[PDB]
């Protein structure tokens, strides 16, 4: 998280 | 019996009258989450997976579902299948098997526009049970949050940080030492949005 | 054959006329009668405290919107119909550990008085400590069945008998039944004005 | 030719099922392939078999001559009514091993032969002896009595010619027979077909 | 019995 | 229950 | 975006009743065996993971590429079209599909469909721990069509082993796919199957 | 309330036959490995849980935000849109979806989609109980589209290990995801896949 | 025999 | 590939 937080990862990873 | 007929006609009228693309940053939504833990069924120390059976209480509120009871024969609430309305995508972030639903999937909608939804679930998630056979027992954790909504679209809350254990299976292989459910807000330096999750932390041991 | 043709046309008209009800409400409560026919205790797992039963779950309710005059319909007293085409009660085990598995078709019978009867065969795993199963006193386990979302003001849940039907219990099962009972329970909580009803299925069993 | 079959199918396609005034004969047979497993910790046996079903509907017959001499066709079993024949003593949902496709002949006969895997109640005790274990499973309609569905077995004894020669279990004998039952409470005949299998460790 | 026979039970039980 | 009773919880918890 | 609208036009421009004695269909079948996962000698079941190649051809699925901006082929979901009911005659479990189910249709009406699958079938694995290994076979064929409506071919006798998982628990001694034609005393039709025969041993 | 109606109007107006050789698509792919659950040495299968990130862009899902009350993006069920047929080429069980399947769509026509999955695939874990550990590999690629229709890419060769479960039975020594482009001498098209190579040992 | 072959059995068994 | 590369196979096998 970011990349391990799905609604964050979906936008920026 | 006339009373029976008006009751049915009014519900039907209410349902068609009421019958939403999900929350947005301009129209955000508070979802309140809670757990009622029934049983730790299995703790597998060859794969580090643990199986829990629980009720997952969910509650949210929409203006577009409000009515005046008086305009509909004093109907204050109704039941509708969860698949006929929108539901929040609250998910375990570290499960190891698809979640199994153990109950009907039915929501209650109240006249003020609260929707409440309590599916029973079995969940396998990542958990190392080392210690479970000692007096201190084991501790495991799993985070629940929206899959695609940031805290700008879904504000995720609890009513308490105490998991409901009033229903815990008294002859489980596992005893519960404590069970908490903690709301955590998090910002990341990369990104503008807050991200929210509920951390289910269970400390347990062999009975 | 005039005979076959009329019975078919009459049935089609009856169904068509009947399928032209939003579930029970406080002002329109539904009585649902629940009973069990226990076929087999397949498995008792002492490593996880789960037990698997195979049973028929008998459900009967009655709706005024499913009443008809048999005379208006070539003396059809009843018809069969897919359970998915009509409303069914949401009776659920409260302490299951796996999704119920359906072992039979799911088809209801509707009678001209508006009685609906539905008997799905099921395998269910539920929370149960089988300790004492290998002794003569046996083990005792219980599971409650109730509506998922309806209180006792909308669904009045009852039995016809307290005795679980054992007439077709598998005679060479791993487990023999010492007793099987189904009992209405009503709970009142101080927070809340509604009564809450479940049927408590209590099974006492042991190794054969 | 294709055109004629499309026009036939179009012509034929809703049957509301059998009634007391329109009763249906359903013929049932079994082609036993393999007893995969016998579990004495739970008393379940897993059996792979073909289940032959036949019945005839007036609503499915046509004259071949009005349709380019088509005497039959195949169709998905979902496109038609099929009877609710069920194992009364299974312990798991039945597993379908094949496509579900029927043959419909011009006289209105329907044949349907799905491969299945069935777990059913069975005490395998004696399977490690010469005399074998004996187990039985009933099939019948789920919701029709003998007045609306007249369930019977076909001529042929149980088909053993496709039984897997290297199975962990050999079939010593298998029978399929009909039973007609009457209860004092009730006027209807209740019919079930019993598949009785006698089997042992190969 | 009638009640352990599904097509009988669905009718009279 | 109330909160361990599904049809109570769904209204009041 | 003009190509897109062309494809959309071709797909919609384009109900087949299946093959008949008057309008028979040839299906070409082939296997790419990836792995023998498990040989269970307590139940006599063996699990295989393979691609199943199917190819048939329908006149109703023909078009001129010229009338459709030079589209010579397209991809569509297998549910949108008729597919043959080719099936293992001795599986012990429902076949598990491991991939999407999508076919390619070409302008000459050719349809090709390559689903990945896992199959449990009846097999006695005695010998699997010897140099000679074990041999097992399973037949594949139409469930409801005889040789008069579906003719079942292969391109090659040889099962494709170019993707066989070399670090499998089992090595392949031989893998063949043979066309067989049977006639029974009772019946006028030829019945065709492809016999998948695999000889293997512990690596 | 104006926002709700703008969102609904947008979805209505927007709601594609797939990519073609004339209208190709780029699909960017990345993995976030969360756990190696199990390594079965009796069948040589390994079970992984991961998030799989996919991104592509369609001209047919572009909009002017100004025309729609300044909506820059929305979320929607992955069923409501076309998604790429990216599949593991050597699984041994069908892939298990652990999460909702909901994409984000942006006004420039970008689609982002990150489902969580559990996969069993072919893997000899020999040496997983030593220092050098074991190594396993699995290709991901379109099921039916070649490099001419779908160009598969990765943003980085490093598999994201930031949510790897530290208390897993297995630690990661190395995890890469590498784009590979092959031409087969038979055929004119480029074939593209992403290799997920994972090096691991017992913790 | 014929009843072991699904497409034969369906016509004649 | 080619016959073990699904998008190749589905064109040339
Ligand atoms: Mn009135």
């Amino acid at each position: 998280g970011c990349c391990s937080t799905p609604p964050c990862a979906v936008l920026y990873c | 019996d006339d009373d029976k007929l008006h009751s049915q006609a009014n519900l039907m009228r209410l349902k068609s009258d009421l019958f939403y693309p999900g929350p947005t940053k301009d129209d955000p939504l508070t979802v309140t989450l809670g757990f009622t833990l029934q049983d730790i069924v299995k703790a597998d120390s060859s794969t580090n997976e643990v199986d829990l059976v629980y009720y997952e209480q969910q509650r949210w509120k929409l203006n577009s579902l409000m009515w005046d009871p008086n305009e509909y024969g004093n109907i204050t609430d109704f039941r509708t299948s969860a698949a006929d309305i929108w539901t929040p995508d609250i998910t375990a972030y570290s499960s190891t098997r698809p979640v199994q639903v153990l109950s009907p999937q039915i929501a209650v909608v109240t006249h003020d526009g609260s929707v409440m939804f309590i599916p029973a679930q079995r969940l396998s998630f990542m958990c190392d049970p080392t210690g479970v056979d000692s007096e201190e027992g084991a501790t495991c954790a799993v985070k629940f949050g929206s899959w695609v909504y940031s805290g700008f679209e879904i504000d995720l809350k609890t009513d308490t940080d105490q998991v409901d254990l009033s229903s815990y299976y008294a002859s489980s292989k596992y005893e519960i030492l404590s069970a908490t459910q903690t709301r955590q807000v998090q910002h990341y330096s990369c990104c503008p949005e807050p991200y929210i999750d509920v951390n289910l932390v269970v400390k347990f041991r062999e009975r």
